[PDB]
C-alpha cells in the first residue's frame, strides 16, 4: 500500500508521491529527504529524474522560479563580476555533457554500528544521471580569476526558515573549481533539472560527495582564503587519515572536509532470502568510485573464501556506475554472495565495516544471503 | 508565469506521552523542520544522545528553547524514542 520497512531498526518509513517522481521513500517532509528504493538501482545504469534522491537541509526551499528572470552571480576576486541568464549559459558556452554519480556523505548510514545520529538512510541516497551544461572553468575564465584565489563558494535560492541558521553554503579549491569538470548543469538525462534536483542549474562535483552539489544555484564567489561558513567548518567533516574512520564511540583528533568517493559495489539482482535456481546463477549489479576507473569486480558464493571475476558492462564515463555481470555455479543451500570492486590507484572495499561519529562514506563489501534450490 | 512546485500535506507527528516535554517538544522542536527528523533516529539511543540532539538544537542552530524546557524534551525523548 504505502510503507516500507528498511533493513535496520526503526525501518518503517512512509511511500510518498511528489510532482514529477515515483513513489519514493520518505525520510523527512520539510525539508524534502526522498530515497531510492533500492530494486530501482537494478533497472538500468542510468537512474530515471523520476526515482532520483532527493536531499536538503534548509525547510525554506524555492517553490515558485521564474527561469527568464533567473540570474547566476559570479563575483569576488574576478575581474569583471557577471550575471549570467540560463539563455546566456546555453548560447554564450559550449555545452559539456558527463555521467556522473551522485551521493550522498551519509548513504547508508542506518547500516553503521553502532548506530550513529542523521540521516537514517539505507543505501538509496545515491543516483546515477546523464548531466549537461557549462563547465564551471568556463564561466569563471570569463569573469578572470584573480591570482591569490584560492576557494570558490556556491550558494542557491534555499534558505533558512530563521535567519540565525546557517546559509547552505559550500567551496572548492580554485583549481577544483577550474578543472574542467566541476560543471554548472542545467540538464539532467535530457530535461530540465527536476525541481527537487535544483532546477534551474545546480553545480556537478563528479567524483565527490553531493554536499558541495549545490542545487538552485545562483551565487558563486571567488574568495581569497579559505571559506569558513558552518557547512564546511564543521559539518561535512571526516577524520583525517586513510580510512576516515575511528574506533566505534571515539571522536577523531584531526579532521578534514569530505571529499572524494571511494570504492563501492552492490549486487542489483538478488536481495536477502531471494531464491534461485542451483546451478550457474546469474548475478549482476553496479560499482562506481571517485573517478579512477573500476580495475575489476570479483564475486563470491561462499562468504568471501573464494572469488571469481566478474565481466564489466561497457562503461559510460569514469564518474558513472559500472556495470557488471557474473555467472557462478551455486549448490542447492543457502550462500552468502558478496561483491566486492577496485579501482585504478588500489582503493578497494573493506570486508569488516569500519566506523566514524558522523556515519559517512560507509563502503563495507556488501552481503546477500540466497537460498539455492 | 513562474513554475511552481507542491508539496504534499505535511502529516508527521510526534509519539504522544504523560511528560510534559511531550508538549514541550511539539511547541519548540517543529518550528524549523518536520519533526520526521525526531521519528527516524535510531532507537532506544539513551539520555545522552537525546541531550546532545537537544543541545545541538539550541547552541548551533539557535532554536530559541530555555533550560526547563531542554530538559523536559530531552528527557521525553529519551524516554519515547
Ligand atoms: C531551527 C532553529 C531548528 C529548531 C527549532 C529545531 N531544529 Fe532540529 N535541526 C535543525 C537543522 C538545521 C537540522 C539539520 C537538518 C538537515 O537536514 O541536516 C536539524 C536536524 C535535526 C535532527 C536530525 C539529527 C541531526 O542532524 O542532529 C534531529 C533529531 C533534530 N533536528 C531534532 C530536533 C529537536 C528535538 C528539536 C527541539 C528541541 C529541534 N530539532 C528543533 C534546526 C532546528
Ligand atoms: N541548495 C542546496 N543544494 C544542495 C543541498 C541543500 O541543502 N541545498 N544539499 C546537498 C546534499 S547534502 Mo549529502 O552529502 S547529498 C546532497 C545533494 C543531493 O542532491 P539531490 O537532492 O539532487 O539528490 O544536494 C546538495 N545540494
Amino acid at each position: 500500500a504505502d510503507t516500507v520497512t528498511l533493513p535496520f531498526a526503526n525501518g518503517e518509513r512512509p511511500l510518498v508521491m511528489y510532482p514529477g517522481k515515483r513513489p519514493l521513500i520518505g525520510l523527512t517532509a520539510r525539508p524534502p529527504q526522498l530515497e531510492t528504493p533500492f530494486s530501482v538501482f537494478d533497472e538500468g545504469l542510468i537512474t530515471p529524474n523520476d526515482a532520483f534522491f532527493v536531499r536538503y537541509h534548509l525547510a525554506g526551499i524555492p517553490l515558485e522560479i521564474d527561469p527568464d528572470a533567473f540570474r547566476l552571480e559570479i563575483k569576488g576576486k574576478v575581474g569583471t563580476p557577471l550575471s549570467l541568464s540560463l539563455q546566456d549559459l546555453k548560447n554564450d558556452f559550449p555545452a559539456s555533457e558527463v555521467v556522473a554519480v551522485n551521493q550522498c556523505s551519509g548513504n547508508s548510514r542506518g547500516f553503521v554500528e553502532p548506530r550513529v545520529g542523521g540521516g537514517q538512510l539505507a543505501n538509496g541516497a545515491m543516483g546515477n544521471a546523464r548531466w549537461r551544461g557549462v563547465p564551471l572553468k568556463a564561466v569563471l575564465e570569463k569573469a578572470g580569476v584573480q591570482a591569490g584565489a584560492k576557494q570558490v563558494t556556491f550558494g542557491g535560492l534555499d534558505g533558512p526558515v530563521i535567519p540565525e541558521t546557517p546559509d547552505f553554503v559550500k567551496a572548492l579549491s580554485i583549481d577544483h573549481a577550474t578543472d574542467g569538470e566541476v560543471m554548472l548543469a542545467y540538464s539532467m538525462n535530457g530535461a530540465d533539472l527536476p525541481w527537487l534536483n535544483g532546477y534551474p542549474l545546480r553545480l556537478v562535483v563528479p567524483g565527490y560527495y553531493g554536499t558541495y552539489w549545490v542545487k538552485h544555484l545562483n551565487e558563486i564567489t571567488v574568495i581569497d582564503k579559505e571559506f569558513d561558513g558552518f557547512w564546511m567548518k564543521t559539518a561535512y567533516r571526516i577524520p583525517d587519515n586513510a580510512c576516515a574512520c575511528t574506533e566505534p564511540g571515539k571522536a577523531p583528533t584531526a579532521t578534514i572536509p569530505i571529499n572524494r568517493f571511494d570504492v563501492r559495489s552492490f549486487i542489483t539482482n538478488v536481495e536477502n532470502g531471494a531464491s534461485v535456481k542451483a546451478g550457474e546463477v546469474p548475478l549482476r549489479g553496479i560499482a562506481f568510485d571517485g573517478g579512477y576507473g573500476i580495475t575489476q569486480v570479483s564475486v563470491s558464493a561462499d562468504a568471501g573464501k573464494s572469488w571469481t571475476n566478474a565481466t564489466l558492462d561497457p562503461g559510460l564515463g569514469k564518474y558513472s556506475f559500472r556495470g557488471w555481470k557474473a555467472v557462478l555455479p551455486l549448490t542447492k543451500g543457502d550462500h552468502v554472495l558478496m561483491c566486492r570492486a577496485t579501482n585504478a590507484r588500489g582503493e578497494t572495499q573493506p570486508m569488516q565495516a569500519t566506523w566514524n561519529p558522523a556515519g559517512y562514506m560507509r563502503n563495507v563489501v556488501e552481503a546477500t544471503r540466497v537460498i539455492a534450490a | 508565469a513562474p513554475l511552481t512546485y507542491e508539496l504534499p500535506d505535511e502529516t508527521a507527528q510526534l509519539k504522544p506521552a504523560p511528560q510534559p516535554g511531550f508538549e514541550a517538544a511539539q511547541n519548540n522542536c517543529a518550528a524549523c523542520h518536520s519533526v520526521d527528523y525526531i521519528n527516524t533516529q535510531p532507537p532506544g539511543k539513551g539520555q545522552a544522545f537525546w541531550d546532545a540532539e537537544v543541545q545541538k538544537m539550541i547552541k548551533v542552530y539557535h532554536a530559541p528553547v530555555d533550560e526547563a524546557d531542554a530538559k523536559a524534551i530531552a528527557d521525553y525523548l529519551a524516554k519515547t524514542y
